[PDB]
């Protein structure tokens, strides 16, 4: 079997100490499923 | 810069940009610099980081795409070049010293001098047809 468990996801830069990371994701679909 | 001791260098991590230098001499101290007889003699000494050597050689020999690797790892600051200049004439004379691979004792930790020495000079002239040529 092959399944997902979960993820993390990150960029490199160097945005200032504490400056606004700032995005949005998701799946459209995992289109197979169950 | 390459200055042969250490400039002054900070971050303040409160804004985004956060860095700065603070600048501070354009030399390494107590290096002889100028000699003179009161019969009117001068030397002009000039000095340079053998560590901007190595970027140097570096650069040019990647704007030649070579590989580089300097076995001198390890800075310090060399006597370079000098001017002479005649007392009452005016005249002058430059005088350069330059080399190339740097090396270094792998086990030794020990100057292991530079495998080529490059050499040059011109005199210099008020004029009046006489070209000099280096």
């Amino acid at each position: 079997q092959r399944r997902i468990k979960s993820v993390s996801v990150s960029l490199p830069m160097l945005v200032g100490p504490y400056e606004d990371v700032c995005a949005q994701l998701t799946q459209t679909s995992s289109s197979y499923s169950t | 810069q390459g200055l042969g001791i250490a400039s002054l260098v900070m971050t303040v991590p409160h804004m985004s940009p956060t860095h700065w230098r603070c600048d501070l001499a354009l030399n390494k101290p107590w290096l002889l610099n100028v000699m003179n007889n009161n019969r009117g003699a001068e030397t002009c000494l000039f000095y340079r980081s053998s560590a901007q050597f190595w970027l140097d050689e570096k650069q040019l020999v990647e704007a030649a795409g070579q590989q580089p690797e300097c076995h001198l790892p390890f800075p310090m600051h060399l006597h370079w070049r000098s001017e002479i200049f005649d007392e009452i004439t005016g005249n002058r004379l430059t005088q350069e010293q330059e080399y190339a691979h740097g090396s270094w004792d792998g086990q030794e930790r020990e100057f292991r001098g530079f495998g080529r020495l490059i050499q040059r000079d011109t005199d210099g002239f008020a004029q009046v047809d006489i070209p000099t040529h280096p």
